[PDB]
């Protein structure tokens, strides 16, 4: 059914601004939200249908200590997103406390939209981990949503931050976010600043303006992850139908990304699949193995070869997995949109549950464990100490994330049939 | 040439094999009928006499040669058949209406046949057609209204002859403008619609039955092993998720071939072979052609339906003698899944 | 050549539209003037059947350049509410056009005219006005219902059908077809309005629930509080139960009967 | 049935001047009132028809301390309105007292027209609330008319004034006007200066000359509210038939406005009905709900779709109402006039009884309650004190309007069965 995106924090607000803009041009929408003369899609799930064809995204924009929310307002697309729902520290504790006083007005803004929709399916957060204001406020709002909508689900386009390690409290902030994210988020899609920065260095010479260019990379993945839902067809029509295959255990819900034409600016299906399993096409930075893999292709794809193609990759075995699950790589197919360029006539993406992402979680847990002993940055800011005098949520978070680190490696073992 | 019925008294209408002279082969006789039926529904009138001069020429010659007779019948076959294709592909939009048969009839649409089952679930009881019959069509038309999909749409009608057991669909064609779609052919499309509906309905229950990530395990440890359904949800899902990916290639492969062949050839009678092969392959390849395999798959489907039932009522995790039901189900799925190794054989 | 001379010379299109607009089928503003006068209770004879008075009222409301051939004279026929039938109106049409407007058919048009004047009477009866305010609540539960009927009969059935007819007669080219199409258009107007087939099953239900609105404003006059009416609970129960009977009756149509004409108004919004 | 518009006060005289001019061009009438050269419309309702070339309308113009009544006289349309019936402070009390001395000559001017016409359905007041001279004189004339014509009904095109809150006594003047309007007016149609000013800012860049441009907006609504009566039609040719459904209870007689192509300068009825139910198209500024809704459409409208259209607005539920009434949205249809432009071939208006308008009444009652305690502007002008030494009509007005504020919220409740 219709999905409401809670884009929050300066970094999160930057990737929601672009994601909606990306679906503006891709769909038949202008910068004023009006349909255009030039422009068969299920526009409804991602866009509210107004009366005079003003298809307004159901975006919830939360601004805290706003600077980049003012720049979003001075844009040609300011009219495109007008649910008229925008409401006024670098510490996780500093963000969580600020969110608690304004929780009811931000929560009424959630209600208004929920009333507008016929059936609400999911809350998709453009979350920033260790995002200063973005983290802490995002964890708190993550906890409120599940209690109010126990039946409903929450996804997170977490931009997990890896910049080669400025935030001196970055590990502490991230540590707290995951504990909330592991028990209070049904799904999470992981992205990495360094992994994309390495891709940016690979495809282009761009190094210093890494954040502006990488926004486009995060966007192409984000638009792409939903293309099966937005367009018509009997292909995984709903979100939940798709979510089940990618996440096979309540605890392991983190998803890796990849894009066969990183240089998207003919190709047979057999080729676009093999290219993806290679690790340059991946955008994330003891035996290790995938838990279940899925792929979606949008272009001029022949249908008869896919079975021949499904069998060819299996014989190559470019993707090595031995999970407690009996899961298989799955082939899915969609239509590339008209109007926008058809370059790389065939172009694909993959979303997969991989135990390698455990390593990225352990690296921040490693920085934190080292930092915890030193107590170099306890902040001891009165907000930090008064909010957390015991400082035991960090230890509660440390055991919960360690259980997660343990569970992952248990998945690699032959007996995840038994307790993680 | 003129289409006149009963040009003479006995000894639309069709072949009278007992009175066909032996030397005129049964195959040359069949060609005559097609030329004949089409005239009633051309450029034949423009060159009608030229073809009557030749048929006149065959009258003058002293002896009968089949080698000569066919060549006329065949020439006349060439133009009369080319005419039906000449129009149906361009002025009857033959290719464009096919998108309409697949989109609303072979479950090729996502919004109309998914949201319809959510807003019509109540028809699960046996109906006498007294009230539910009006309410399901009412539901279908309402279903489409949620997001656009609101142009014409008067023709599609659902009918009830177990609330979801019978929902055979019927489209109304323009008969002078469509002889390709017939009373017999749309019946076979109907059999597939009912079977392809069964898989779609079961896969909805399982994805919904995935409310463990959504509620029971979310924020609550509850009991693990002591109070779990063994998460057989994952194994039932593969035998039901895999059929859906299979059904995506048996249907989508054929529709690429029927809509590319139709484009190359130029006689309506031939195109009719393409379509009568496009539906003929969809049946056996999908396994709907009745077989032991389809029967095993339907049993798998009924067991799946019952497993949805157990978890549905339990609510907060508990075993109200749930194990006894789970035990019949876990044993049953294993026995039946082994029958799916007949395919391996 | 006939059809085309029977439009430019012995006008058929003007006469056919004359039979409809400002006549039995459509009131316009002309009939608003005529109807309000006969309804007035001041200086009113028990059935107000004085033919010279009724004819005089019609000429005042001719409201056109041509003001001839309309009588409102046919003798009133000699009733749960006042339910006064009669007031029959007959239009004198000449010979070169009589061929398609039959003295037999005039009766079918006359039948629909009566229903249009009772519904207008019932709605006009609840519109002149404006426990003591509980009655004001009942004013809305009744006006909505009778007003919803007048919407369906006047606009859904007789206006929309009257547009397919005005357009279709332009195309036809015959003396017998122009009759067959006109007979089809009257056999449909008289049937979609509930005036044929089952009568005790469907028509009497609307008739009595009209009869209650008529008694309700007939037992009320503007400007006091001491109506001393204890029957407001009996009338509240009456309308509610008789209403439940009406919408179950329209709901009986789902199994058999004219579903399009009914399943359109069966959605009366109930409550 | 002819109507006579008692247009009074400078503001009221400005919107009557324009409304009659709007029906001059719309109908077959020229500036002298002589027939238009080009000229189905019945002009008798709004225009006295005589073999005299001038078809003078039934317009009553009252001037107090005149300035703009003089500008109305120096116009090309001075001949068009010649019933030869125009007769010579900023306080509500100041206006009421001035009206009382001249009541009999202004009342004889009412009689003349009543005697002249065949039948007069009602008197229409282009009333101005807190209109300086317009209010007070208008309340007094409102009280005299009902007593003299007990059978007859009075409507009020009240331009309720909201300019973001110059008149320092504006709340006091308005408070008194409503008390008279609640017990001595059969119907009232509410308009708002700010709501229209906001519309003017929306459709156009006009901000500083708000009064001149907004006159056209008030006019389009005014001409439109009567078009079903002005132009012959199978139904709703009498005003009392048209407003009957909207007023379900005598006390709640205030009507909200809206227009689908505010920018009227093809469209199906499914869409036009839907756009009318969005709040930008509305021109007015605890659960809340409409009491009964009505709509009229004038253009190239198909008649078969209206039933499917009626049923689609039923599905969209764009209009949320739960009143003690069983009232339904009602579809009505009219003919757009020839001669004048047919732009927005289909174009609509809606008149509805909504409990939100209670909030606008409470805001002036809030300003007044705050002002009453301070007694900052008691005027204490000898006219004000001598006319009202007790100052208890303001308190009588305060209880009557509070009963109205209470009654409205009572309509929202499940028991308007109990006294509201
Ligand atoms: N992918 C991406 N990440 C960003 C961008 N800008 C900031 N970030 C991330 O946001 C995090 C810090 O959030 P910050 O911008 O300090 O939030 P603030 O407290 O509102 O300024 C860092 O971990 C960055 O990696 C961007 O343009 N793209
Ligand atoms: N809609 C509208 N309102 C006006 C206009 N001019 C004045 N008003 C209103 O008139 C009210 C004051 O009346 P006023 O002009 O003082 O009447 P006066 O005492 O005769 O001058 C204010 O509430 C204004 O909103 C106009 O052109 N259009």
């Amino acid at each position: 059914r219709e999905i409401i995106t809670l884009q929050l924090g300066q970094c999160g607000n930057q990737i929601g601004f672009e994601f909606w803009k990306q679906l503006c041009a891709e769909h038949g929408i202008s910068p004023e939200g009006i349909v255009e003369e030039f422009a068969t899609d299920r526009k409804d799930v991602f866009f509210y249908q107004a009366d005079d064809e003003h298809y307004i995204p159901r975006a919830v924009l939360l601004d805290l200590e706003p600077r980049v929310i003012h720049s979003i307002l001075n844009s040609p697309y300011a009219k495109l997103y007008n649910p008229e729902n925008i409401y006024l520290g670098n510490n996780w504790a500093s963000g969580f406390s600020q969110g608690e006083k304004i929780h009811e007005d931000i929560f009424d803004i959630i209600d208004r939209e929920a009333d507008g929709s016929d059936s609400l399916e999911g809350f998709v957060l453009c979350h920033s981990i260790a995002g200063g204001t973005g983290s802490g406020l995002g964890s708190y709002l993550l906890e409120r949503l599940n209690d109010r909508y126990p039946k409903k689900l929450v996804q997170t386009y977490s931009v997990f931050p890896n910049q080669d390690e400025d935030v001196v409290v970055q590990p502490y902030n991230s540590l707290l976010t995951l504990k909330r994210l592991t028990q209070n988020a049904d799904c999470v899609v992981v992205l990495d600043n360094t992994a994309l920065n390495r891709i940016a260095t690979d495809r282009l010479h761009i190094q210093n303006p890494s954040f502006s260019q990488i926004n486009q990379l995060v966007s192409t993945i984000m638009s792409a992850s939903t293309t099966t839902l937005r367009y018509p067809g009997y292909m995984n029509n709903d979100l939940i139908g798709l979510i089940a295959s990618l996440i096979p255990t309540p605890r392991l819900h983190f998803l890796m990304t990849g894009y066969t034409p990183l240089t998207t600016d003919k190709t047979t299906v057999l080729d676009v699949m093999r290219r993806l399993l290679q690790p340059k096409n991946v955008m994330v930075s003891t035996n290790h193995c995938y838990i279940a893999i899925l792929n979606i292709i949008q272009g001029e794809v022949d249908p008869t070869q896919v079975h021949k193609s499904l069998q060819r990759i299996r014989e190559r075995k470019l993707a090595n997995f031995i999970p407690w699950g009996p899961a298989s790589i799955q082939v899915a197919l969609s239509r590339k949109s008209p109007y926008l360029p058809s370059a790389h006539r065939v172009s694909g993406l993959m979303m997969a549950n991989h135990t390698s992402i455990s390593s990225l979680f352990e690296r921040t847990c490693r920085q934190y464990d080292k930092l915890r002993k030193r107590e170099a940055f306890l902040e001891q800011f009165r907000k930090e100490d008064m909010f957390k005098d015991n400082f035991d949520e960090m230890d509660t978070s440390r055991e919960i994330v360690q259980q997660l680190i343990d569970e992952y490696h248990a998945a690699t073992r032959p007996d995840y049939i038994s307790w993680g | 040439l003129h289409g006149l019925l009963l040009d003479q008294h006995e000894e639309q209408f069709s072949l009278r094999v007992e009175i066909l002279p032996s030397y005129i082969p049964v195959r040359v006789a069949e060609k005559i009928l097609f030329v004949g039926e089409s005239v009633q529904m051309s450029i034949l009138k423009n060159q009608e006499d030229t073809f009557a001069a030749e048929l006149h020429r065959l009258k003058q010659q002293p002896l009968f040669s089949l080698v000569d007779f066919e060549q006329v019948v065949d020439r006349i076959r060439s133009t009369v058949a080319e005419h039906l294709w000449k129009l149906m592909v361009e002025e009857s939009d033959l290719l464009g209406q096919l998108k309409i048969i697949k989109d609303f009839y072979l479950l090729g649409r996502g919004e109309l046949f998914q949201a319809f089952i959510d807003t019509a679930q109540h028809m699960l009881k046996t109906p006498p057609t007294a009230v539910t019959e009006h309410d399901v069509n009412v539901a279908f038309q309402q279903s489409a209204h949620k997001v656009l999909l609101d142009d014409d749409n008067l023709l599609p009608l659902l009918h009830l002859t177990s609330g979801w057991a019978a929902l055979g669909l019927s489209y109304k064609v323009q008969w002078p403008l469509h002889i390709l779609f017939t009373p017999a052919v749309l019946e076979k499309y109907n059999v597939v619609f009912k079977y392809l509906l069964s898989v779609r309905r079961v896969q909805a229950e399982l994805q919904h039955c995935w409310a463990l990530q959504m509620q029971r395990k979310h924020l609550k440890s509850n009991q693990t092993d002591a109070i779990k359904w063994r998460l057989r949800n994952h194994m039932a899902f593969l035998v039901d998720n895999l059929q859906y990916y299979l059904q995506v290639d048996v249907l989508e492969s054929q529709f690429s071939q029927l809509l590319h062949q139709i484009n190359s050839t130029r006689d309506f009678e031939s195109i009719r072979l393409a379509h009568d092969h496009f539906l003929s392959n969809l049946l056996a390849q999908s396994f709907i052609l009745l077989k032991p395999v389809f029967h095993c798959l339907n049993e798998i489907l009924d067991l799946c339906h019952s497993f949805c039932s157990l978890v549905s009522q339990n609510l907060g995790p508990l075993d109200e003698r749930g194990a006894a039901q789970l035990s019949i189900l876990v044993k049953g799925f294993s026995r039946q899944s082994s029958l799916l190794f007949k395919i391996l054989s | 050549n006939l059809m085309q001379t029977l439009k430019k010379d012995y006008r058929l299109v003007e006469y056919l539209q004359a039979m409809r607009n400002f006549f039995l089928m459509e009131g316009g503003d002309t009939m608003y003037d005529f109807y309000t006068s006969i309804f007035d209770k001041i200086r009113e004879k028990e059935t107000w059947q004085n033919v010279s008075f009724l004819n005089v009222q019609l000429q005042e409301a001719v409201g056109q350049r041509y003001p001839e051939d309309s009588s409102r004279l046919s003798i009133s026929f000699e009733l749960p509410v006042h339910i006064l039938d009669g007031l029959t109106l007959s239009y004198k049409v000449p010979w070169p056009v009589d061929i398609v407007i039959s003295l037999e058919c005039q009766k079918i048009y006359n039948q629909v005219f009566l229903l249009l004047l009772q519904i207008k009477w019932a709605k006009y009866s609840l519109d002149v006005l404006l426990q003591i305010h509980r009655m004001f609540l009942l004013r809305v539960k009744l006006m909505h219902f009778v007003n919803s009927l007048h919407n369906y009969i006047m606009t859904r059935i007789l206006h929309s059908t009257g547009l397919e007819f005005q357009h279709q007669v332009e195309e036809a080219k015959d003396l017998d077809q122009l009759i067959k199409i006109h007979y089809r258009y009257l056999s449909t107007i008289h049937d979609r309005c509930l005036l044929r087939e089952k009568v005790s099953f469907v028509k009497e239900a609307i008739m009595k629930v009209l009869n209650l609105a008529l008694m309700f404003a007939d037992g009320w006059q503007a400007g006091l509080g001491t109506w001393r009416m204890e029957s407001i609970e009996k009338m509240e129960s009456d309308f509610k139960n008789c209403h439940m009977f009406l919408v179950t009756i329209l709901n009986k149509a789902v199994c058999r009967g004219s579903f399009p004409h009914l399943e359109s108004l069966a959605l009366s919004l109930m409550a």
